[PDB]
C-alpha cells in the first residue's frame, strides 16, 4: 500500500531522540530496506542513510538508523542547532507522509 | 562536478504545456537511469517516471499516463519533459534526480539531486 | 603423538575466478567466411564428455555472470574488424531531388542525383530507389529537397555482399587449467544452490541472434515455463519468460527487388534497389492465434504465483520514444525488419484465423549505439521469407499505483545483451587449485 | 583594427556536409603559422 | 597568457569537426613569464662558485 509516519515529535537540545514508523510488515518483510532522506525548508533534499544499517560518504554519522524485526528506527544521538528539516521514509517507490523533528530554543 | 542544472519557469495558465530541463555534466550521461519526482507545498513526495537515456526507454507511474512525454538528446547531455492539459493542483515543484554513487546495484534509492525548479499555476491574471 | 604436515599434488579444488576463452566450431564445409571467423577457430570434438558429479553444491549468479560481457565484446570487436577492408560511401551525400512513387491517394520514393565516375572531370546522373524511414527533408519551407539521415552527424561505411550476416553456432571452450560446472536442475528460479552439477569440456553451441522484445531460436523449457528477474519487488529490473513450447511465426516481404550497381570511382562499387517489379505491397508477419493465447493462459497461471492467488493481469503495448525498443527488431536473410507488436499485449485477463503484423523495412541502421559509425545494407534479390520459434519474452513491470489488484506489464527492449542471458545461465568459469596440506604421522628419514 | 600585431583575422571557402555547397568561414591565425605567397605584394596567405 | 579565447567548431565533412580560436574578446596583450630576481641571483652565484 504506502507508508506512514508521525507528522511531527518534539525534541530537547543535547537530549538523544527516536522516530520509529512502519507500515503493514507484509508489504516490507523486512528486507525492503527502507532509507531515510531529509528535506530542508526551501532547498534541495539529501541522503542521510540509504538501504539499511550503512552510512554514505560525506555525512556524519552521529545520528543513525536501524532495522528491528518489525520496524524501522532512526536514533539522533547528541541532538544540535542543526536538525530543523523533515525526515521522510522511501521505499523504492512508495513514500511517506513525512515527519518533522522540533528542538527547544 | 557531479551536479544537475535546471532552468526556472514562469507561471503559466490552465490548459498549457509546461516544458522542463534537466542538464547533467560530469559523470558519463548514458550509464544509469534518471528519475523525475515532484513535491507539493506543504505535503509529500510523490514519484512521476523513469527514463533510460541510454535507449530512449521510459516508464511513468498511472497517474500520469496518458499526459506527460518524456525525452533525451544525448548529443548535448540534456533532458526534456513536457506536460499539457494543466490544472490546479499540479502545483508543485519538480526534481531530477540520478543514481551516480552508491555501493549498492540497485536503482534505487538516489541521493544526488538537483536545484529544482517550482511550477505553479493561475487561473486568470 | 604431535602431527606433521603433507603436501598433496591432483587435489581437487576449485575457487570461483574469470578469464577468457576462445572459440570452437564444428566441422563444417560451405559465399563463405561469414563476420563470426570459422576458419580461424578450433574444430570441436565429435562427442562431448559430460561427466556427472554427487555430493557437490555450490552457488549461482546469472545476475553477475562475467561470459556474457566477454561475449558481448568479442561479438563488437569481430563485427567491427569484418567491415574494414570494406568500401566507404563518402561521396553518396549529394543532395538529393526525389519524387513520389504514380500511386494514387506509399513507402519508398525514387530519387536522382548526380554522382561521379572513374574519370575525375565526368560526372553522371542515376537513379534509385529509397525508403522513407532513411531521408530527411532540408528545405521544409516548403519544396521536395532531400538527403540522407546519418550523414549530419556521423560517417558512413557500406557492407559489401561477399560476406553473410547469417548466425551459426559457436560453442565458448575454456582453456587447459580451468574448468566450466552446468547446474541440471528442473527448478532453478536463478539464485542459489543446485543439487545435480555436472563438468563438461565446454558448452555445446550458441547461436548470437540480435532481437528485441522478443528472443528468437532460443533454448526451451522442460515441463513448464520459467519466470526468472533478479529482484521481482522493484520497477527497476527486466523481467525474463522463457516458454516450453516454441510459437511459430512467419515474416514475409512479398516484394521483387532488383539489385542496380553503378560505379563510383577507380575500383569501387555501389549497390542500390533499382527498380520493383510487381505489386507494390507492406511486408507483414503472420502468428498463430489459438496456440498465442493458450501460452499466455500458461504464462499468466504461471506468474500468479508471485503476485497473489487472486489478482488482475493486464497487457499494455510498449511506451515508445524510439524506433528500436518500442517495436520488435531483427534481422532476417540479409534485411532488417521492424515489426509493429501492438496487437498482441491487447488483452486483459481475470480469474485458421492468424493474426497479422505490420513491418517496415530500414536500410542505414546504426546498430551497436556508438558515435561514428553506421552501416548501409545492401538489398537482397528475389523475395525473402523467414520462419521463426519465438520462445522467450522481456517484460518490464509497471509504473507506481496507489493501491489495487490490476497492476499491468508492458514490454520493452532490453540492454541487447539479455538474448545471451537465456542460453547462459547455466554456465560458469572456475579455476583449479591443486596443492593443498593436511596432517598426518610422517618422519622423512634424514639418513 | 589596431593601429601602429601578434595575430591576424583570415577568411576562406570551406566544404560542407553537402558536396555542392560551400560556405566561407572566418578565424584566428597566429603570425608564425603563415607564410606570404604573392610576395609582390598584395596580402595573400597559406599555411606552412 | 592573459587573453581571454574563445572555441569556434565549424563542420569540415560528414562526421568530422574543425576548431579554431573565436575573435578574442578582452584586452590583446603579450603572453609572459616571470621569474624572481635575488633568488636567480643567489643560485647563479652559487652555480659559478661550485663550476669554478
Ligand atoms: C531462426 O532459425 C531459423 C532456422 O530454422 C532461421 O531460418 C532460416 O533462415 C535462412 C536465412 O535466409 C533461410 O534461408 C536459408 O536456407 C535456404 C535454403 O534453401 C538457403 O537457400 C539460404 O541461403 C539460407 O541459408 C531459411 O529458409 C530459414 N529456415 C531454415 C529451416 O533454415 C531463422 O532465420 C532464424 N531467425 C533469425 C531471426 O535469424
Ligand atoms: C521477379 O521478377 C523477375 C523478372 O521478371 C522474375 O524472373 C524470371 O522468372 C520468370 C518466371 O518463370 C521467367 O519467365 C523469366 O525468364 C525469369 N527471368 C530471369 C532474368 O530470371 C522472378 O521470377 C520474379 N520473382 C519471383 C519470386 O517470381
Ligand atoms: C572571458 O569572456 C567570457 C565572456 O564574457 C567571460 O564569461 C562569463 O563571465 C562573466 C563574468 O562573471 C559572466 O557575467 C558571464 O555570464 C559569463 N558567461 C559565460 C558564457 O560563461 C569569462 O569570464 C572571461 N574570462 C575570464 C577569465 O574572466
Ligand atoms: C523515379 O523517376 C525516374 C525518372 O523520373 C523514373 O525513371 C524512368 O521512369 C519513367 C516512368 O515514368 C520511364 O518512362 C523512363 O524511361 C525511365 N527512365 C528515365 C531515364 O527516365 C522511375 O521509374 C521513377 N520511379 C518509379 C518507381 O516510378
Ligand atoms: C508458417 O509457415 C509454415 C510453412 O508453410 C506453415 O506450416 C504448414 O501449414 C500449412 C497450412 O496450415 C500446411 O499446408 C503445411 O503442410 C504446413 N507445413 C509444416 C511443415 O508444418 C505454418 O502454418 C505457417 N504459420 C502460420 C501461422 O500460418
Ligand atoms: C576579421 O575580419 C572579419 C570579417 O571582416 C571580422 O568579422 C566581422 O567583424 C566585423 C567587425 O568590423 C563585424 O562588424 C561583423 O559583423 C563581423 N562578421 C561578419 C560576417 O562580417 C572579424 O571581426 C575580424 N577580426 C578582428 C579581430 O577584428
Ligand atoms: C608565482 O605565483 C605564486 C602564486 O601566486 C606566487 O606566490 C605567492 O606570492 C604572493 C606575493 O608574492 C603571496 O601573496 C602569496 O601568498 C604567495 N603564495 C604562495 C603559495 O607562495 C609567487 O610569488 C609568484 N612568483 C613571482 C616571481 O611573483
Ligand atoms: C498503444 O495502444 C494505444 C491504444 O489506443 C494507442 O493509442 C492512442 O494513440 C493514438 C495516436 O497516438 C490515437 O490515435 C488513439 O486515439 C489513442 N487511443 C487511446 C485509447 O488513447 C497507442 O498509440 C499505442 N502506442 C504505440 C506506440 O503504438
Ligand atoms: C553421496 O552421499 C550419500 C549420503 O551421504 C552416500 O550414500 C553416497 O555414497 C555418496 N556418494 C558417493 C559417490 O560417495
Ligand atoms: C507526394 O507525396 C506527399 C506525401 O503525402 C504529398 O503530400 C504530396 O502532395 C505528393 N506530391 C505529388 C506531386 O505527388
Ligand atoms: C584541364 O585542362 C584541359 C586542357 O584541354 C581542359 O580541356 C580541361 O577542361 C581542364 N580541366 C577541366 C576538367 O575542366
Ligand atoms: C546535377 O547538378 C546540377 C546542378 O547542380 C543539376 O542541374 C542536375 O539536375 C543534377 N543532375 C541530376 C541528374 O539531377
Ligand atoms: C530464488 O530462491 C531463493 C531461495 O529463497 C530466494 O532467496 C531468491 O530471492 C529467489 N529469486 C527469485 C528471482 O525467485
Ligand atoms: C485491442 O483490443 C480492443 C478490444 O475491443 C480492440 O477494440 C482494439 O482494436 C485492439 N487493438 C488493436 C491495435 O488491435
Ligand atoms: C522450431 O520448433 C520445431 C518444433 O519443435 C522444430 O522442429 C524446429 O527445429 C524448431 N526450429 C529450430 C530453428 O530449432
Ligand atoms: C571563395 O572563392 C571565391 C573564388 O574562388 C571568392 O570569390 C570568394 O571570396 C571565396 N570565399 C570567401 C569567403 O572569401
Ligand atoms: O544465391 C544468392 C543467395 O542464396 C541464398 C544463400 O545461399 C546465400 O548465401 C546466397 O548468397
Amino acid at each position: 500500500s504506502a507508508l506512514t509516519q508521525p507528522r511531527s515529535v518534539s525534541g530537547s537540545p543535547g537530549q538523544s531522540v527516536t522516530i520509529s514508523c512502519t507500515g503493514t510488515s507484509s508489504d516490507v518483510g523486512g528486507y525492503n530496506y527502507v532509507s531515510w532522506y531529509q528535506q530542508h525548508p526551501g532547498k534541495a533534499p539529501k541522503l542521510m542513510i540509504y538501504d539499511v544499517s550503512k552510512r554514505p560518504s560525506g555525512v556524519p554519522d552521529r545520528f543513525s538508523g536501524s532495522k528491528s524485526g518489525n520496524t524501522a528506527s532512526l536514533t539522533i544521538s547528541g541532538l544540535q542547532a542543526e536538525d530543523e528539516a523533515d525526515y521522510y521514509c522511501s521505499a523504492f517507490e512508495y513514500f511517506g507522509g513525512g515527519t518533522k523533528l522540533t528542538v527547544l530554543s | 562536478q557531479v551536479q544537475l542544472v535546471q532552468s526556472g519557469a514562469e507561471v503559466k495558465k490552465p490548459g498549457a504545456s509546461v516544458k522542463v530541463s534537466c542538464k547533467a555534466s560530469g559523470y558519463t550521461f548514458t550509464g544509469y537511469y534518471m528519475h523525475w519526482v515532484r513535491q507539493a507545498p506543504g505535503q509529500g513526495l510523490e514519484w512521476m517516471g523513469w527514463i533510460n537515456p541510454n535507449s530512449g526507454g521510459t516508464n511513468y507511474a498511472q497517474k500520469f499516463q496518458g499526459r506527460v512525454t518524456m525525452t533525451r538528446d544525448t548529443s548535448i547531455s540534456t533532458a526534456y519533459m513536457e506536460l499539457s492539459r494543466l490544472r490546479s493542483d499540479d502545483t508543485a515543484v519538480y526534481y531530477c534526480a540520478t543514481q551516480v554513487k552508491l555501493d549498492s546495484s540497485a536503482g534505487y534509492p538516489f541521493d544526488i539531486w538537483g536545484q529544482g525548479t517550482m511550477v505553479t499555476v493561475s487561473s486568470a491574471s | 603423538e604431535n602431527l606433521w604436515v603433507t603436501v598433496y599434488y591432483g587435489v581437487p579444488v576449485w575457487k570461483d575466478a574469470e578469464t577468457t576463452l576462445f572459440c570452437a566450431s564444428d566441422a563444417k564445409a560451405y559465399k563463405k567466411h561469414n563476420v563470426w571467423a570459422t576458419h580461424a577457430c578450433v574444430p570441436t570434438d565429435p562427442n562431448p564428455q559430460e561427466i556427472h558429479l554427487e555430493n557437490v553444491t555450490e552457488e549461482f549468479n546469472m545476475w553477475k555472470n562475467n561470459m556474457v560481457e566477454q561475449m558481448h565484446t568479442d561479438i563488437i570487436s569481430l563485427w567491427d574488424q569484418s567491415l574494414k577492408p570494406c568500401v566507404k560511401l563518402t561521396p553518396l551525400c549529394v543532395t538529393l531531388q526525389c519524387t513520389n512513387v504514380n500511386i494514387t491517394d506509399g513507402e519508398l520514393k525514387n530519387c536522382s542525383f548526380n554522382m561521379t565516375t572513374e574519370l575525375r572531370d565526368k560526372r553522371q546522373k542515376v537513379h534509385a530507389l529509397f525508403y522513407k524511414l532513411d531521408i530527411v527533408p532540408i528545405n521544409e519551407n516548403q519544396n521536395t529537397s532531400y538527403r540522407l539521415i546519418n550523414c549530419n552527424t556521423a560517417a558512413i561505411t557500406q557492407a559489401c555482399p561477399k560476406v553473410s550476416f547469417e548466425p551459426i553456432p559457436i560453442h565458448y571452450c575454456a582453456p587447459a587449467g580451468f574448468a566450466i560446472l552446468k547446474c541440471k536442475d528442473k527448478k532453478f528460479n536463478g539464485t542459489g544452490p543446485c543439487p545435480s552439477v555436472s563438468t563438461v569440456q565446454c558448452t555445446h553451441g550458441i547461436k548470437p541472434v540480435v532481437s528485441t522484445q522478443l528472443l528468437l531460436n532460443g533454448s526451451l523449457a522442460e515441463e513448464e515455463v520459467m519466470i526468472r528477474s533478479e529482484d521481482i519487488r522493484n520497477n527497476a529490473k527486466n523481467i525474463l519468460v522463457q516458454f516450453n513450447t516454441p510459437v511459430q511465426i512467419n515474416c514475409t516481404r512479398p516484394n521483387n527487388n532488383t539489385r542496380k550497381s553503378i560505379r563510383i570511382g577507380p575500383g569501387q562499387w555501389f549497390y542500390a534497389t533499382g527498380d520493383i517489379i510487381g505489386d507494390i505491397r507492406q511486408a507483414h508477419c503472420n502468428v498463430s492465434k489459438a496456440t498465442w493465447n493458450e501460452t499466455l493462459g500458461k504464462v499468466v497461471k504461471q506468474l500468479r504465483k508471485h503476485f497473489g492467488n487472486n489478482t488482475i493481469i493486464r497487457f499494455a503495448n510498449s511506451s515508445g520514444g524510439d524506433l528500436e525498443v518500442t517495436t520488435h527488431s531483427f534481422n532476417c536473410g540479409g534485411e532488417f525488419f521492424y515489426c509493429d507488436t501492438s496487437g498482441l499485449f491487447n488483452s486483459t485477463w481475470i480469474s485458421n484465423d492468424s493474426i497479422t503484423l505490420p513491418c517496415r523495412i530500414k536500410q542505414i541502421i546504426n546498430m551497436w549505439q556508438r558515435i561514428g559509425q553506421a552501416m548501409y545494407a545492401p538489398p537482397i534479390q528475389g523475395v525473402i521469407r523467414c520462419v521463426s520459434n519465438i520462445t522467450g519474452l522481456i517484460l518490464t513491470r509497471d509504473g507506481g499505483s496507489t493501491d489495487s489488484t490490476t497492476e499491468t506489464f508492458r514490454p520493452s527492449g532490453g540492454d541487447m545483451r539479455d538474448n545471451w542471458r537465456s542460453e547462459l545461465y547455466k554456465y560458469k568459469v572456475v579455476k583449479i587449485e591443486p596443492l593443498g596440506v593436511a596432517p598426518t604421522r610422517c618422519k622423512r628419514r634424514v639418513v
